[PDB]
Parts: C-alpha cells; sequence; structure tokens
RNA sequence: GGCGCUGCUGCAGUUGAAACGCCCGUAGUUGGCCCCCCGCCGCCACGAGGAAACGGGAGCGCUCCAGGCAGGUUGGACCCGCCGCGUGGGACCGCGGCGGGCCCGGCGCGCCGCGGCAGCCCCGAGGAGAGCGGGCGGGGGCACCGGUACCGGCCGGGGACGGGUGAAACAGGAUGAUCCCGCCGAGACCGCCGGCCGCGCAGGCGCCUGCCAAGACCGCCUCUGUCAAUCAAGGGCGAAGGCCGGGGGCUAGAAGGCGAUCAGACACCACCGUAUUCCCGGCCGUAAACGGUGCCGCCCCGCGGCCGGCGCGCGUCCCGCCGGCCGCCCAGGGAAACCGGGAGGCUCCGGGCUCUGGGGGGAGUAUGGCCGCAAGGCUGAAACUUGAAGGCAUUG
C-alpha cells in the first residue's frame, strides 16, 4: 500500500517515524540543540548589555529611509548584536554606556520588514521603559 | 437473450480456453486404430509424443507433431 | 552557467583544495 | 501472489454491479466468503449465489439486485474491544442508522447490532453498505 | 589465520623495487610456481624445473613449455592451426 | 517541456537501441528509428534530353537505366530544406504520405 | 509458471478429469500395472517418463485412478525409490552440463547468468527436502564435489 | 492547536521535491484452498489482588461562586493502576498406533498376538518447480571466412591545372598531379533488404561456414506436493569516455598546428594531425543508464495491426484460445497536459513487500569513514541567507 502494514510491523512504523521527523525544517531546528547554541539569548524572551554604539541602518531594496539602531555587548555571554531603536525620535534616549534590556522582533530570529541584519530590538533604556519614555510617562534624569 | 451463467452452453463453452470453463477438464482423449497388415484395433493417446507400435510391426505407427498426433498410414475411429 | 560547467568547475576546485591540504 | 481472496470478491462484485450485470463469477470460494454472502443475503442486499464444484477451489455465481453502495475489508483483522464498535461505525459507515461492520467472533460471524446486543469483542473483516 | 592482506608470496621483498613491480612478481611467481596437468600422465604433478622445461614427478615425462606457464597462447592457437591445415591436406 | 508526442518523437518499440545513421546532408550521428527516410526512384539524364538521346542511340529497343536512391537526414536539415514542415497540433497526428 | 526467475507470465499446463475412474476399457488391474512399473523402474526411467509410457503404449491417463497411489509413492512401496529425488537430480544435473561448458569457455557471461540462477534454485530444493526430512541432514550441494555423484 | 506541512487512523513520488542502472540473495515482513467437537499460544468477556490525591461521578444552597465534605433518622456510594494471576468462549490466526489381558487402585516398565479397530495418503491452485514434443528468434561463446569502399604503393596512357568553400585561402602538380585501367598490402565495417519486425536480466544484439551449451512460449488425462512473494547485509553483470600491462594501427579524430571570418575569434567553417577508436588480461561502476512511471496478485466498454504456438471449420482462406509487442477510445481519474494492458476500481480513503521526498538557497559543499592505481564513487552536515522558487495552462 506504499506503506506496510500486517499486525507484526509496528518496530517499522516506528523507526520510519523517527527517521523522517529530522526532514521537516521546524521539528529539526526546535530538536536539533545548533540553534540553542547559535542563539545569541541562549533561548531566553530577553537580555541585557550596554551599548557601545549608534547607528543607521539603510532600508532595503523598495523601501527608503534610514531606521535607528544599537550596537549591543551583551552582559551574559560577551556577544555582539545589533538592535532596532523604535518608535520615532526615541534614539535620543540612548547614550554610549547605557544598560539597555533587548528583546525579540518575533519570527524567532528572523529579520522583519526592511531591515537587514537585525533580529532584536532594546525595550528598556536605564531602567526605564521606552514605551512609556517615548510616551512621556517617566523620564530619564539629566 | 437470457443467459444464466451457471447453465451455459456447451458448444460455446467448448470453443474457451481449457482452464477458464466453469468447470475446469480436459482437451485429450482416447481414439481406436485399425492395422494395415493385421485385423485388431488398438486404443491410442489422441496426443501421443511418445513411440507407438503395431503388435507385431517393428515400424511406427504415430509422428509427434506439437499438437494432436500423425499415425504413418492406418485407419482410425474416435471410440 | 550551464550545470554540467558548474560541475567541472567544482571538480577542479576539490582537486585544488586536496593538493592544499596535502602539503603539511 | 494471492493473500486475501475475499478482497477480491468483494471488488469483482462492485465492478459488475457498477456497469448493471446480473450474475458475476468469482473464484475461489472458502468459508470466510459463504459467510459473508451469507450475512449480506440475510440483510437483503443480493438473491441467490451457487457454489460450483471442481475437486479444487470453487467458484461461487453470484445474483445482484442493485442495493449494493459498497463493500470493502479491512486489512489486518484489527483487535476490537466491546467499547470501539461505535469509535468505528462513525467513521466507516455513512449514518448511525444503516450499514454493517462484520466481525468474527467466538460465537459466530455477526455484524455490529449483535456484537453489542452480546456486548462482547472481537476481530474486524470488513463493511457493507 | 590470514598473515598479509595484499602483498600475498612478494611479502619477502620487504618495503623494496616499488608498487608496480611487485604487481607484476605476484602474477609471474604464482604462475610459474603453480601445478599443472600431465597431458599424458592424466595427473597434476607437472612442475618447472628450469625456464622453458617441465617434468611431470608422476609420470616422469619432461616437456617442452613456457616461461613460466606450461602452455602459451601463441602455442595453443599455432597448435589449432598447424592441425587444421593438416586435416585440409587430407582430401 | 509537457511531453509532446505519444512516440517521443521515433518508433522504437520493444528494445533499448537501435543502430546509428549518418545524415546525408550534413553527417550528423542520427539513430535509425528516428532518421527522416524516403526513396527515390529517377533516370540518370533528364527527361528534356532523354528524347535526345533516344533518338542518337543506335541499340534496337534501348531503355533509359533507372536509379534507385534512399535518402536519409536529420530533423534539422529535414525541416530546413522542407522534407518536413511544422504542423498545427491537431494535424500533427496524421500519418497520411 | 515459467515466472520465478525472468518474466515470463504463461499458463500451458495439464488439466485432469473431474471424474476419478478406470476407462471402460481398463482390463489391467493394480497388480499389473505395478508389474509395468517396476519392470520401467529397473529398465531406468524416471517417474516423470514412466507416466509417459503408460499413457502411450498402455492407454491409462491417469495412475491413482486405477490403483489409488501415486507413481513415485510405487516406487517406495516396493522399494525402488532413488536417494535424490528426480527434479532435484534434474537441476544438479544441468548445473554439472554448464559448468563443463564454461570448463572451454571462459568469456561466456550469459551462461555464468544462467549458473547462478540454477544453482539458486538448487540450495532452495535443497532446504525443502533436508527439512522435510526426504533427504539427510547433512546434505549439501557443492559444485566441486557435484560431478560424480550422479553416479551413484 | 491551526497541520492530512510527519499522515496507524490519513500525505506525496510521469512533468511541481521524490521509484535504487539491473539480476541473485540472508535477517525481517508476508503467504491460496481444505478436516471439528483434542492440546498449546494470540484474541474477547467476566473476575481476584493492590494508594490516596488528581480526573470523572451520586447526595449536600460555604447568601451565589472558585470550593469543601458537609449536614437535619444521617451521609462521604461508585469508576479509573494491569502485556502478570483465575473462570468461560473458541469463529479468526499459527504449531502438533491403537485395544485387551499379565496387572495389581491408578501411572510408568516390560510382557505375549492375544484380533478387538475400515488400522495408518484430502486434493492436485488460471501458485511454483521438473519433464516430453513442436516449432521460434539481429539471445550468448569459440574457430573460420566473403564483399565493395576509405588509405597506401607499383605498370602503363595522356598532357594543365587539381583540391576546398556560402565565397575563398593553406596543403597538391611538367620530380607529369587531378583523370582511366590493371596488380599488390593492411585494418576497420557489415549497406539496399531493415520494419508501430524480433530476441536478452538490463547494458545491448545484423558477413559465410562449423561447433557448444542455453531460453521464454505453446501443446500435454506426465512427475512432485507449498517447495512461494518481496527483500537490509552480501554476491554477480553493467553504454560511452578513462586507467594499468601486452599487441595492432586503415578511417575518423579530444590536444597541438595552420587558412579564413571578425572589432576581437584563442570558436563555429577549410586543411594536417597525437592520445582514442580495434584485439587480449584486468580495473573503474557512472548516463535524459527514460516509459523521467518499482515488484507479485485480482477486476476491467470496445474497435483494429503485427509476431510465435495451437485447435475447429468450409474450399489458401476463416473463426476462435494462450503468450508478446503496438494504435485509437466509452466510463472512471486528474491542477491540467494527458492516462486508460492504468495514471482506473481512493476523503465512499485499509491485498502483500522494498526504496525515496518534505519552500528556495548555502551544497552534494566542509568534515569523518569505506572503496579506487588515479580520475572518482558511496555515505553527507552546520552556521547564515531569502518571499518566494516551481508545475500545467490562457491572451498578447
Ligand atoms: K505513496
Ligand atoms: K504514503
Ligand atoms: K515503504
Ligand atoms: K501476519
Ligand atoms: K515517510
Ligand atoms: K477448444
Ligand atoms: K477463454
Ligand atoms: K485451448
Ligand atoms: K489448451
Ligand atoms: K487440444
Ligand atoms: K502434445
Ligand atoms: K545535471
Ligand atoms: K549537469
Ligand atoms: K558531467
Ligand atoms: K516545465
Ligand atoms: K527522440
Ligand atoms: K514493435
Ligand atoms: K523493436
Ligand atoms: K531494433
Ligand atoms: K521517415
Ligand atoms: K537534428
Ligand atoms: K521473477
Ligand atoms: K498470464
Ligand atoms: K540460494
Ligand atoms: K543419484
Ligand atoms: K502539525
Ligand atoms: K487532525
Ligand atoms: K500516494
Ligand atoms: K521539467
Ligand atoms: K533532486
Ligand atoms: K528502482
Ligand atoms: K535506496
Ligand atoms: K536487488
Ligand atoms: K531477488
Ligand atoms: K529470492
Ligand atoms: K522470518
Ligand atoms: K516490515
Ligand atoms: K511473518
Ligand atoms: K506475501
Ligand atoms: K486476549
Ligand atoms: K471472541
Ligand atoms: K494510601
Ligand atoms: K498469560
Ligand atoms: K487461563
Ligand atoms: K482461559
Ligand atoms: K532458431
Ligand atoms: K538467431
Ligand atoms: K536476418
Ligand atoms: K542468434
Ligand atoms: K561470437
Ligand atoms: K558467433
Ligand atoms: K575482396
Ligand atoms: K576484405
Ligand atoms: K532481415
Ligand atoms: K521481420
Ligand atoms: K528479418
Ligand atoms: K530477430
Ligand atoms: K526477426
Ligand atoms: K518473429
Ligand atoms: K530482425
Ligand atoms: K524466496
Ligand atoms: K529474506
Ligand atoms: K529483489
Ligand atoms: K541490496
Ligand atoms: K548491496
Ligand atoms: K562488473
Ligand atoms: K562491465
Ligand atoms: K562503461
Ligand atoms: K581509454
Ligand atoms: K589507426
Ligand atoms: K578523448
Ligand atoms: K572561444
Ligand atoms: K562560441
Ligand atoms: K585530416
Ligand atoms: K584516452
Ligand atoms: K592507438
Ligand atoms: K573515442
Ligand atoms: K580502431
Ligand atoms: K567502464
Ligand atoms: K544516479
Ligand atoms: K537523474
Ligand atoms: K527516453
Ligand atoms: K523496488
Ligand atoms: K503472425
Ligand atoms: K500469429
Ligand atoms: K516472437
Ligand atoms: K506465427
Ligand atoms: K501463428
Ligand atoms: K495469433
Ligand atoms: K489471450
Ligand atoms: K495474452
Ligand atoms: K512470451
Ligand atoms: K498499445
Ligand atoms: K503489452
Ligand atoms: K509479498
Ligand atoms: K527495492
Ligand atoms: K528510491
Ligand atoms: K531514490
Ligand atoms: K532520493
Ligand atoms: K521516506
Ligand atoms: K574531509
Ligand atoms: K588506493
Ligand atoms: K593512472
Ligand atoms: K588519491
Ligand atoms: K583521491
Ligand atoms: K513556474
Ligand atoms: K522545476
Ligand atoms: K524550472
Ligand atoms: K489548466
Ligand atoms: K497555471
Ligand atoms: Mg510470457
Ligand atoms: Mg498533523
Ligand atoms: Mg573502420
Ligand atoms: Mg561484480
Ligand atoms: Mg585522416
Ligand atoms: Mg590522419
Ligand atoms: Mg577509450
Ligand atoms: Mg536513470
Ligand atoms: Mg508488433
Ligand atoms: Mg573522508
Ligand atoms: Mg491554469
Amino acid at each position: 500500500m506504499s506503506k506496510t502494514s500486517g499486525l507484526y510491523t509496528a518496530r517499522k512504523l516506528r523507526t520510519v517515524r523517527r527517521v523522517n521527523r529530522w526532514a521537516d525544517k521546524k521539528y529539526r531546528k526546535a530538536h536539533l540543540g545548533t540553534w540553542l547554541k547559535a542563539n545569541p539569548l541562549e533561548g531566553a524572551c530577553m537580555a541585557r548589555g550596554i551599548v557601545t554604539q549608534k547607528i543607521g541602518i539603510s532600508a532595503k531594496q523598495p523601501n527608503s529611509a534610514v531606521r535607528k539602531a544599537v550596537r549591543v555587548q551583551l552582559t551574559k555571554n560577551s556577544k555582539k548584536i545589533t538592535a532596532f531603536v523604535p518608535r520615532d525620535g526615541s534614539i535620543t534616549y540612548i547614550d554610549n554606556n547605557d544598560e539597555v534590556l533587548v528583546a525579540g522582533f518575533g519570527r524567532a530570529g528572523r529579520a522583519v520588514g526592511d531591515i537587514p541584519g537585525c533580529r532584536f530590538k532594546v525595550i528598556k533604556v536605564a531602567g526605564i521603559g521606552l514605551l512609556a519614555l517615548f510616551l512621556r510617562k517617566r523620564e530619564k534624569r539629566a | 437473450m437470457n443467459v444464466d451463467l451457471l447453465y451455459p452452453d456447451p458448444v460455446e463453452e467448448q470453443r474457451k480456453h481449457k482452464l477458464k470453463r466453469l468447470v475446469q477438464g480436459p482437451n485429450s482423449y482416447f481414439l481406436e486404430i485399425k492395422c494395415a497388415g493385421c485385423q485388431d484395433i488398438v486404443v491410442v493417446y489422441s496426443h501421443a509424443n511418445t513411440p507407438v507400435f503395431c503388435p507385431g510391426c517393428t515400424s511406427q505407427i504415430s509422428i509427434p507433431t506439437g499438437g494432436k498426433c500423425a499415425f504413418t498410414s492406418q485407419v482410425e475411429r474416435y471410440r | 552557467m550551464r550545470a554540467k560547467w558548474a560541475k567541472k568547475r567544482m571538480r577542479k576546485l576539490k582537486r585544488k583544495r586536496r593538493h592544499m591540504k596535502a602539503r603539511s | 501472489v494471492r493473500i486475501n481472496v475475499l478482497r477480491d470478491a468483494l471488488k469483482s462484485i462492485c465492478n459488475a454491479q457498477r456497469i448493471g450485470k446480473k450474475q458475476v463469477i468469482v473464484r475461489p470460494s472458502s468459508k470466510v466468503i459463504i459467510e459473508f454472502l451469507q450475512l449480506m443475503q440475510k440483510n437483503g442486499y443480493i438473491s441467490d449465489f451457487a457454489v460450483v464444484d471442481n475437486h479444487r477451489s470453487n467458484r461461487i455465481v453470484v445474483n445482484l439486485i442493485g442495493r449494493l453502495n459498497k463493500a470493502g475489508v479491512i486489512s489486518p483483522r484489527f483487535d476490537i474491544p466491546a467499547n470501539d464498535i461505535e469509535k468505528w461505525v462513525v467513521n466507516l459507515l455513512p449514518s448511525r442508522l444503516f450499514g454493517h461492520i462484520i466481525l468474527t467472533t467466538s460465537q459466530g460471524i455477526m455484524d455490529h447490532i449483535e456484537a453489542q446486543h452480546r456486548q462482547i469483542g472481537g476481530k474486524v473483516i470488513g463493511y457493507f453498505y | 589465520a590470514k598473515r598479509t592482506k595484499k602483498v600475498g608470496l612478494t611479502g619477502k621483498y620487504g618495503t623494496r623495487y616499488g608498487r608496480a613491480a611487485r604487481k607484476q612478481l605476484l602474477k609471474i611467481e604464482t604462475s610459474q610456481k603453480a601445478k599443472y596437468t600431465c597431458p599424458f600422465c592424466a595427473k597434476d604433478k607437472v612442475r618447472r624445473t628450469a625456464c622453458g622445461i617441465w617434468t611431470c614427478r608422476s609420470c616422469s615425462k619432461t616437456m617442452a613449455g613456457g616461461a613460466y606457464s606450461l602452455h602459451t597462447e601463441p602455442a595453443n592457437a599455432a597448435r589449432a592451426t598447424i592441425r587444421r591445415l593438416r586435416l585440409a591436406r587430407e582430401d | 517541456m509537457p511531453v509532446k508526442r505519444r512516440n517521443n518523437g521515433r518508433s522504437k518499440y520493444n528494445c533499448g537501441h537501435t543502430n546509428i545513421v549518418r545524415c546525408q546532408n550534413c553527417h550528423r550521428c542520427v539513430p535509425k528509428d528516428k532518421v527522416i527516410k524516403r526513396f527515390t526512384i529517377r533516370n540518370i539524364v533528364d527527361n528534356t534530353i532523354a528524347d535526345d538521346v533516344l533518338n542518337a542511340c543506335v541499340i534496337q529497343g534501348f531503355a533509359i537505366p533507372k536509379l534507385y536512391n534512399k535518402v536519409q537526414y536529420c530533423v534539422s536539415c529535414s525541416i530546413h530544406n522542407h522534407i518536413v514542415r511544422v504542423r498545427s497540433r491537431e494535424d500533427r497526428k496524421i500519418r497520411t504520405p | 509458471m515459467g515466472r520465478m526467475h525472468s518474466k515470463g507470465k504463461g499458463i500451458s499446463r495439464s488439466a485432469i478429469p473431474y471424474t476419478r475412474a478406470p476407462a471402460p476399457w481398463n482390463k489391467y488391474t493394480p497388480e499389473d500395472v505395478c508389474e509395468q512399473i517396476c519392470k520401467l523402474a529397473k529398465k531406468g526411467t524416471p517417474p516423470s517418463r514412466i507416466g509417459l509410457i503408460l499413457r502411450d503404449q498402455f492407454a491409462i491417463g491417469q495412475v491413482k485412478n486405477v490403483t489409488g497411489s501415486k507413481i513415485v509413492r510405487i516406487l517406495k512401496a516396493k522399494g525402488l525409490a532413488p536417494e535424490i529425488p528426480e527434479d532435484l537430480y534434474c537441476m544438479i544435473k544441468k548445473a554439472v552440463a554448464i559448468r563443463k561448458h564454461l570448463e572451454r569457455s571462459r568469456r561466456d557471461k550469459d551462461s555464468k547468468f544462467r549458473l547462478i540462477l540454477v544453482e539458486s534454485r538448487i540450495h532452495r530444493l535443497a532446504r525443502y527436502y533436508r527439512q522435510a526430512r526426504r533427504l539427510p541432514p547433512t546434505f549439501r550441494y557443492k559444485s566441486d564435489q557435484a560431478a560424480a555423484l550422479l553416479a551413484t
């Protein structure tokens, strides 16, 4: 029947499934551990670091713009990442040595939109949420 | 016409292949022969492919032909 | 390229790498 | 090589009916096919059949009356507890009101309604409706 | 238990003389050490005594043959052709 | 590239390999069951001079010798010289000579 | 038939009468047909040909109908059975013949192909007879040993 | 979870990703029909025995409720551990000399025929193997052998150009070419006939004569008695090119050389030419090795053609049967092109077995291993990157 059958083939019906699961990119991506290694966050929702430089990023082929980002040095493992600073005007609140908190764009570490090479974003600067900081709910000291 | 497949026609069933009749049967049979030089009649296979003789004769009265067999100059019957 | 000739190119490259590793 | 003489019988019959034949010949026969045609008959989906003899595996001649949407076998004969019959009913039969799953049990070849009337289990053979 | 993997009887040479020569000698020396069937004796007892000289150790015939095998292919073909040419000279 | 012909462009039925023939126009190698083949029979003098030859012969009852030559071409040469034409999708199924 | 080791798919075979009884012309008795069977067995005719001989010269289509047993069982009953069974003997014989042809022809790969097929059938049949106890538990086919076993 | 994009239920494999180049073959998986009322497994039911809590579930107005076990003679019932143990079934699925008396409660162990038992064989598959007869065929191996042509040489005749191309130019020629005719040498090749012909496991297969063993099909009231199907590992074969060692060397001809063309032309076209093309002994193991379609088995509206064997008929024909190769085609199938001897009998899904795929790239690459003289082959990732790639079809 293009599949094996018969009452005494359970071992083969299990061997086939075990071998063919790895041909799915999602099962392999979530069960092989090489991504758990290559992941800058080491499998967490967020991580902190200090800002090392402010940069601008030229948008991808259809659009045209200069998005805003920061080069971040992670505290927990001493790695280099880039984080897109959202929400118009916020790039002023990111000084040259700040403790920033970094989370994702979604899509489990895939680029989003037209911003090339960035898979992370900053959500807190110096203990303050950047949403409220934009929305004038809290203010950085001086 | 309204034919029942469980009581078919013998003449049309015989035209068929022998394994594909309703009740499988043989094709061969047996037949009597009369000798030129002696009186008695002997019984022979319809598809003989081994030598067959004439009780006195040291000559052969049968020839293989791949199917039904021939006989060197005798005079036959069917029974 | 025509895949035939990409294949000929790749074979020459692998031959070059193998000669290179053979030293040391 | 041939494995399921009953599978081949049922396919032959459904082809013949789909054309619109009055009879059909299936070979070989066996005990199980005789049982299965008998259940088909007392449920009232087919007319006469006759088993004709050749000192061998026999032949069967079946009479058809245009009622049989489908008939088939389940290979392998999985084992069934008394409480899985309905999870097979809503899988194989078009409705809960007509159709038949066929079980072999230590108290005969029978359909599902009887297998529950006696609330026993068995191993499934086929289905028809 | 098997004692070498490939060299066979050329293991007597050690690491000397290179691969191609040792490959040729394995074949040659196996052929010249082999026992052959005596075309008279009926038995497989013919051994070489010098380059083209073969003696049956059972029936004691001596025969002239090849350098490293008892028969050669040119001699097989020549003997067949000479036999045919004789037979054609018989009318 | 779906399939264009049921015969795959050749007449090869129940075998693995068939012989090779050279094309007469360009000398390309073509398998025998694919090559385009024709047979011609023609006199060795044109008929516009066959009458003059036949009047000026001496042999009483002499006849003009014929010629029997089988031409075989590849597909390219056949189409280019118009032995065969590219056809409509319907017309491709016609085998009439 | 002709299907185990090629793409044959033929059906030519014999089909025997439904009715099981001797002929109206049968005057022989199990005694005398056994007489003929055993004279032929001594003379050296194999069981597959003994049936041909009594079908043709003696005019009996089936032997069990007249007697009640099968020709090889008659041979066993009166004590004239071969040590090796008949079709295994025929297969070994053909294997010997092809080996001997290859002793002169070294470049005949088609013959070597056929040799493999024949010997695979020989091993499979030897396994059946041996586990079925028609042949010693130590029985084996060896090409090198085979050629002289036929005389015995 | 959506996801039948992991598919036991229940995916896909002609062209979108995907059937191993083929044959043999062990483990594994699977295996026709038959006797019923015995034994041993599997299976089905019902029990026994062991934990609550959780999950269900009977009863109860913490005012309801998430709860809790309360409460007004009471109550907190009952279910739910299991490939083990017990009782019963026995359809399906496997596997398998006797009495009597000596003899005596049994049971063994022997003892005598001591006649009591019908003493002790399903059948012979539109499974398979074996046989006999008959024809059949570019199926295979070894020897031998004809024929023109291409190339080379020699005798003679005759006297100006010959070759080559789209057109030309480099090669050739009064040391007489090109052309005609006779003679000699060598190595390839096997035309027309030659095919919707045929054979082989595939790769493949075409001169004459001889020899050698095979093969499928048909015909058959011959033999046997399931001896089978498919197959990891393992073994054999395998176009062309390529490699090692011997031989041979006509044609053509990778490389190399040279005349043109051109902007360039190191290419296409012309000319010369080495390996190679041929034989013997090995090796290598790949092709759009293609029907882009795995093998065994069943059912299947019809009309034709050719090839092999058989039988009935009239007087070569004609009707049938088995096997093969092909065309067209109702139904049905499908995204369609198309298939239709299946790619049908499938969301109405389950005959058996083996292999392969899971968006496009990176990549058949890196790395390790096995094999190979080498050229390679076989096995074969990850990081990272991307919104599509792709099928069949319509109009321009
Ligand atoms: K499939
Ligand atoms: K599938
Ligand atoms: K499978
Ligand atoms: K099973
Ligand atoms: K799978
Ligand atoms: K007939
Ligand atoms: K028929
Ligand atoms: K017939
Ligand atoms: K027949
Ligand atoms: K007949
Ligand atoms: K016959
Ligand atoms: K390719
Ligand atoms: K390629
Ligand atoms: K290539
Ligand atoms: K395409
Ligand atoms: K083609
Ligand atoms: K054909
Ligand atoms: K052909
Ligand atoms: K051909
Ligand atoms: K043509
Ligand atoms: K062409
Ligand atoms: K086969
Ligand atoms: K068949
Ligand atoms: K074997
Ligand atoms: K013997
Ligand atoms: K899913
Ligand atoms: K689901
Ligand atoms: K499928
Ligand atoms: K394509
Ligand atoms: K691929
Ligand atoms: K394959
Ligand atoms: K594979
Ligand atoms: K295989
Ligand atoms: K096999
Ligand atoms: K096998
Ligand atoms: K097994
Ligand atoms: K299995
Ligand atoms: K099994
Ligand atoms: K099977
Ligand atoms: K059970
Ligand atoms: K039961
Ligand atoms: K407890
Ligand atoms: K148990
Ligand atoms: K029990
Ligand atoms: K029990
Ligand atoms: K022939
Ligand atoms: K032939
Ligand atoms: K011919
Ligand atoms: K031949
Ligand atoms: K040959
Ligand atoms: K030959
Ligand atoms: K000649
Ligand atoms: K010649
Ligand atoms: K011919
Ligand atoms: K022909
Ligand atoms: K021919
Ligand atoms: K042929
Ligand atoms: K032919
Ligand atoms: K033919
Ligand atoms: K032919
Ligand atoms: K087998
Ligand atoms: K196996
Ligand atoms: K196989
Ligand atoms: K294999
Ligand atoms: K293998
Ligand atoms: K090989
Ligand atoms: K090869
Ligand atoms: K090759
Ligand atoms: K080469
Ligand atoms: K040459
Ligand atoms: K080359
Ligand atoms: K170029
Ligand atoms: K070019
Ligand atoms: K040249
Ligand atoms: K070369
Ligand atoms: K050469
Ligand atoms: K070549
Ligand atoms: K050559
Ligand atoms: K090769
Ligand atoms: K391949
Ligand atoms: K391919
Ligand atoms: K093809
Ligand atoms: K396969
Ligand atoms: K014909
Ligand atoms: K014919
Ligand atoms: K034929
Ligand atoms: K014919
Ligand atoms: K014919
Ligand atoms: K015919
Ligand atoms: K037929
Ligand atoms: K047929
Ligand atoms: K055939
Ligand atoms: K066809
Ligand atoms: K066919
Ligand atoms: K199977
Ligand atoms: K396979
Ligand atoms: K595969
Ligand atoms: K594959
Ligand atoms: K694959
Ligand atoms: K798979
Ligand atoms: K490596
Ligand atoms: K090596
Ligand atoms: K080399
Ligand atoms: K190397
Ligand atoms: K290497
Ligand atoms: K596309
Ligand atoms: K594609
Ligand atoms: K494409
Ligand atoms: K379309
Ligand atoms: K489309
Ligand atoms: Mg066939
Ligand atoms: Mg799912
Ligand atoms: Mg040549
Ligand atoms: Mg091999
Ligand atoms: Mg040349
Ligand atoms: Mg040259
Ligand atoms: Mg070569
Ligand atoms: Mg291929
Ligand atoms: Mg044909
Ligand atoms: Mg390696
Ligand atoms: Mg479309």
